[PDB]
């Protein structure tokens, strides 16, 4: 209906993300804001439907956002950039993409939810990013709503004094209508689809409610004594003209102080309503246009620094087939043209822009001009990096913007191709997985070395594995990472073996004296290493010795309890009788042979890695913390009271961290982090080595 | 809002753990702590360990209480030793003289416990007794002219030995 | 239904014309030998070591390739064979990998042969499953031959033992086999398990 | 007799109790049939003492 929009200046445009909890409506949200803009046309569920926004086959199937989604549409006399974030623990990286590029944020609320601690910790990076936000209490009509409850629990465990715009008519399934504060007027919603095409004005039912014009005028009362508490000019304004009338004015200065107190980062407007119930998503709008922030209204260090250049700040990357290597940017500084050649910051290169277009996620326009403070898609930039900045003619120690850092991913797996044959087109995927996505870290295991994937959690691998299979086509498998043991003797143990093979011509006679025994120096030598120590015998040994060294690696390479390799031993030849005419490789098959029995009679001991666990929780949930960390045999090392927060750093072994992160996040209610980084071996005692060998050979 | 006892030196009142995150989860602040605290025992020795209590009352304000210091520093003190013993009774680290023993009973008795507790000086003697008695020290009743140091050098001979013995066995058990 | 009713005669009102231990530890050494292999050879990666018994043929006989070369770690994915002393059985080396079950294909360099790790994927655990049931196979013939030569003991003393007793030492000695068969299977199993 | 000296060696306190048997050790030997259950054929074979 209205796609051909025509874009505005800078007081008339407006960049805002939607960030919330998992299942709390920002697809319902900006999916009735589309319907009301007019470029949506009929009305769809996230359950069946999934219009525009969430157009990924996995997102359809899971009901679930994973990548964010980026739209434009224009509002009465605005134009405006909103980015649908997908608000999970896992696409962290992502929600603070998001909020790097550009500020404006709508922290979207369940009224019978509580904190829901997603939130709190998209609330702390929009905090740490210092974007304004606006609270949207959705979930009205839900049972058990509360605007109150909410309301005290944004004041109580999000740390944050809210400013109250928005009472609702009802909480139980009877929340028909809203009152505004400011405009001191009551909205109403009586029909199926967009309830009644508009919003009903009729000022607190015309001077006839009692009730309701005593609360409203108690709401207002209160807005003014926070707003002129907060700011201090409107506090002035109060102040000197309208002290006894507690009725200053509609709309024009009231307005004012709360798009103040809304960039001054240190309140929140709070609007109730119900996206799936279309109410309250026209006020919500109303609000968005009339108090977050436009592009310049934050003064920007960068534009000021420079603005005539065409600065510019790429934050996302796509691989779709067809259009191949897509860049979301946006625009900072100057007006953006198609076709002209740019040069990166980062990669201090050139680069041809094949077009230039404005995302609605699931078309292609191809917009000819973009002005700055706009979200802008580039088609043909082969050479992109997830963190870098982009300008013209180089006018400038550098210019380099501070982008996104990787979030450190926590969980890990292995990727399992089904043929060598399929294992490039694997590669190539995870190249491309790699390049689209900075969270998802590929590795290679230096001791059996699979392809190990890092991610952010068990979803984010189990959806990165569905879209390899869907999008790539390979039926891949993922399996737990693989520990590496290492092995030991405890006594010194003889050995003695000896090797004939009459093949004919060359006969040949092989008898090894030899004795293994534990060393000492394993802090001096805390790599794989080995002492070899030869007897005075023979009086020349050259290529015997070379055959000892050959045969006894080869050895040691092999372990008698595991499999795995042994270390830490030192190997003494006693005697090496040898006959005139013996090859060095049957040489070294007996003495492989001879120290393999020593080995094997022996007294052997298994060592684990070992790592350091540094885990920072809260104070409530330190005791089922510890108390984990205690079943997997984590010993603890320190215990520092932060802050606000408990960090333990203990050493804790490999086996015993498989999907740690999973357990951390639910018994800490997803409030925790933990950073491991491998330090030493060490041995296990003999009870937890006993139940590993009774675990490898099944039950007995 | 509630009591609390804290061991902080005369001078290094450091607004760090463990005591500066009670005091901020308790909601005063924590610089004005160290401050006030500093400002109060400016004229003691740095250095020295000493019990103090701190109450704190809503809307955040503190007031400071400050005690004698331990009895087992008091002791360590007279004794001119570091630490303490280890096998208590079987072994001896020094010795206290009865006398020694009056005066820190006389130094210590303006404190909270045995101010409230209106007792005589031969209580608080017998309490340091007992204290001595707990840290392995000897209570001579009047003997010291060079014994003292007599004794002094053979404790330093058994710690070195004792030391070189600790040596030893941590190496075996490492090498175990 | 119980079915089988476990006997432990005594051994020792025997211990003359069969030893029920020595044939309980030639038993126990069939399980080691197989326990050995499997924690040797299929772990989850070739290894120098692991490629050390592939029987080579030279001289009508049967020779390692240890014996035969000298097998090394050149790169970390790669295993340089050096067949310095015997040249001739490079062929007989490619055949004895390229057909041994462990999904090795070597490269002729003249020499110094060239094998690279495959990979670790779903066809190269299946075909280690394979190798895992072959050598549980190999592993219950030998049990087998030990059992058949317990029962030859007994043929050799059938002339003036009563009857009753032999029956009672076959019995026995079938008990012992099952046994060990059995946990033959477990551990060809658990390692099934775990290589899947 | 392993029951009796575990449970009291475990359960008593060295420093400040002492124990003794009055009880000699396993003397008295008891014999099972083992080879062949039928009746008669002579005695069994020695298994355990008591
Ligand atoms: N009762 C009720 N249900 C609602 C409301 N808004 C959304 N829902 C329901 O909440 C569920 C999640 O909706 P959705 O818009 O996808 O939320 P989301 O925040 O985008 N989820 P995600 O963070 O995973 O992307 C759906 O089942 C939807 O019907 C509302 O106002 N009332
Ligand atoms: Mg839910
Ligand atoms: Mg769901
Ligand atoms: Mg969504």
């Amino acid at each position: 209906s209205l796609h051909s929009i025509i874009n505005p200046p800078i007081a008339k445009i407006r960049n805002i993300g939607i960030m919330a909890h998992i299942d709390a409506g920002k697809t319902t949200t900006t999916e009735r804001i589309l319907y009301y803009s007019g470029y949506t046309r009929s009305l769809g569920d996230v359950d069946d439907g999934d219009t525009v926004t969430d157009f990924m086959a996995q997102e359809r199937e899971r009901g679930i956002t994973i990548q964010s989604a980026a739209v434009t549409f224009d509002w009465k006399g605005y134009r405006v950039n909103l980015i649908d974030t997908p608000g999970h623990v896992d696409f962290t990286l992502e929600v603070e993409r998001c909020l790097r590029v550009l500020d404006g944020a709508v922290a979207v609320f369940d009224a019978s939810a509580g904190v829901e601690a997603q939130t709190l910790t998209v609330w702390r990076q929009a905090d740490k990013h210092n974007i304004p936000r606006i609270c949207f209490l959705n979930k009205m009509d839900k049972t058990g709503a509360s605007f109150k409850y909410a309301v005290e629990s944004i004041r109580e465990k999000l740390k944050a004094k809210p400013l109250l715009l928005q009472l609702p008519i009802g909480e139980a399934k009877t929340f028909k209508g809203v009152v505004d504060v400011v405009m001191k007027e009551k909205l109403l919603w009586n029909c199926n689809s967009n309830d009644g095409k508009d919003f009903e004005r009729k000022p607190l039912l015309e001077m006839n409610d009692p009730e309701l014009l005593k609360e409203t005028t108690e709401a207002r009362n209160a807005l003014i004594e926070q707003v002129a508490d907060l700011d201090d000019e409107f506090a002035d304004l109060v102040l000197e003209e309208f002290s006894e009338n507690f009725d200053l004015l509609p709309a024009e200065k009231l307005q004012t102080a709360i798009h103040r107190v809304t960039l001054a980062q240190t309140a929140v407007p709070v609007l109730c309503g119900s996206a799936l119930k279309n109410k309250g998503i026209q006020p919500l709008l109303d609000a968005v246009t009339m108090y977050l922030p436009s592009p310049e209204e934050r003064n920007y260090e960068f534009l000021q620094w420079y603005k005539d250049d065409l600065c510019a700040l790429a934050f996302k990357v796509l691989h779709d087939k067809q259009r191949g290597p897509l860049v979301f940017m946006r625009i900072y500084s100057g007006t953006i043209k198609p076709q002209l050649a740019i040069h990166n910051i980062n990669g201090n290169c050139t680069e041809r822009i094949s077009r230039l277009l404005l995302p609605f996620a699931d078309q292609h326009v191809e917009i000819p001009s973009l002005t700055a403070g706009n979200i802008a898609l580039t088609v043909g930039l082969k050479h992109t990096a997830t963190g870098d900045t982009i300008v013209s003619s180089k006018s400038s120690e550098r210019l380099l913007l501070a982008g996104v850092e990787i979030p450190e991913p926590v969980f890990f797996c292995t990727i399992e191709p089904p043929s060598l044959s399929k294992q490039p087109d694997l590669e190539h995927a995870l190249k491309c997985l790699q390049r689209e996505d900075p969270s998802l870290k590929v590795r290679l295991d230096p001791d059996s070395g699979q392809t190990v994937l890092c991610g952010m959690g068990e979803l984010h691998i189990e959806i990165i594995h569905d879209r390899i299979k869907r999008e790539y086509g390979l039926e891949t498998y993922l399996g737990p990472l693989q520990v590496a043991y290492r092995e030991t003797i405890l006594n010194s143990v003889r050995a003695t073996d000896t090797l004939d093979r009459t093949l004919g011509d060359k006969r040949h006679l092989v008898t090894v004296e030899v004795e293994a025994r534990p060393i000492e120096t394993s802090s001096v030598m805390p790599v794989i290493e080995f002492e070899y120590a030869e007897s005075i015998n023979e009086g020349l040994l050259k290529v015997s010795q070379e055959a000892i060294e050959n045969g006894i690696h080869s050895a040691c390479l092999q372990g008698p309890l595991l499999g795995s390799p042994i270390q830490d031993v030192a190997i003494t030849l006693h005697s090496l009788t040898i006959h005139p005419g013996t090859s060095t490789t049957m040489i070294s098959a007996c003495v492989s042979r001879c120290v393999q029995k020593a080995l094997k009679k022996a007294d052997k001991q298994v060592l684990e890695p070992l790592m350091n666990l540094e885990v920072t929780v809260a104070r409530d949930y330190l005791s089922p913390v510890l108390a984990d960390l205690a079943q997997r045999r984590g010993n603890i090392q320190e215990i520092q009271t932060r802050q606000d927060n408990k960090v333990v750093i203990g050493f804790v072994p490999l086996a015993e961290i498989m999907g740690y992160s999973t357990v951390l996040r639910t018994l800490t209610s997803g409030s925790a982090t933990f950073a491991l980084e491998l330090s030493t071996y060490q041995a296990m005692n003999p009870q937890d080595q006993n139940t590993l060998l009774n675990r490898r050979s099944g039950l007995t | 809002s509630g009591m609390i006892r804290a061991i902080v030196r005369a001078g290094q009142a450091r607004p760090g753990p463990p005591l500066g995150p009670i005091l901020g989860q308790r909601g005063v602040s924590i610089n004005q702590f160290c401050k006030e605290f500093n400002e109060k025992t400016k004229d003691i020795k740095e250095g020295i360990p000493l019990p103090t209590k701190i109450f704190v009352k809503p809307d955040r304000t503190f007031e400071i209480k400050i005690g004698q210091p331990t009895v087992s520093y008091f002791l360590k003190a007279a004794a001119g030793i570091e630490k303490g013993a280890r096998h208590t009774g079987k072994e001896v680290a020094g010795l206290v003289t009865l006398k020694h023993v009056y005066e820190i009973a006389r130094v210590k008795a303006q404190d909270d416990a045995f101010a409230l507790q209106d007792v005589p000086l031969s209580s608080v003697v017998r309490s340091i007794i007992g204290s001595a008695r707990s840290l392995g020290i000897r209570v001579v009743k009047d003997l010291s002219s060079e014994e003292l140091a007599a004794f002094q050098k053979e404790r330093a001979l058994f710690l070195a030995a004792q030391r070189e013995a600790d040596l030893a066995a941590q190496a075996e058990a490492a090498k175990k | 239904g119980q079915s089988q009713t476990r006997v432990n005669i005594n051994a020792a009102l025997v211990e003359d014309i069969i030893n029920l231990e020595e044939v309980n530890e030639e038993m126990k050494s069939v399980i080691e030998a197989l326990k050995d292999n499997f924690n040797k050879t299929l772990n989850i990666r070739t290894s120098p070591g692991s490629l050390d018994k592939i029987a080579v043929v030279t001289a009508d006989g049967k020779l390692a390739l240890n014996q035969i070369s000298q097998i090394s770690m050149k790169s970390p994915q790669l295993i340089l064979v050096n067949m310095a002393s015997f040249p001739e059985c490079t062929a007989a080396a490619i055949k004895a990998i390229r057909e041994s079950g462990m999904n090795l294909n070597p490269e002729v360099e003249g020499t110094l042969i060239r094998v690279p790790i495959p990979q670790v994927t779903r066809e190269h655990r299946e075909m280690l499953v394979k190798l895992a049931k072959q050598n549980t196979n190999k592993a219950k013939d030998s049990l087998r031959k030990v059992r058949t030569n317990s029962m030859n003991k007994l043929k050799k003393s059938k002339d003036t033992v009563s009857e009753d007793t032999i029956r009672l030492i076959e019995k026995q000695i079938s008990q012992m086999a099952d046994d060990t068969v059995a946990e033959l299977d477990r551990h060809l199993a658990v390692k099934t398990k775990e290589l899947l | 007799f392993e029951m009796m000296r575990l449970t009291i060696n475990r359960s008593m306190d060295p420093k400040n109790m002492f124990a003794l048997w009055r009880v000699p050790a396993p003397f008295k030997p008891i014999t099972r049939k083992g080879m062949g259950q039928r009746m008669g054929g002579g005695k069994g074979a020695i298994d355990h003492y008591v």
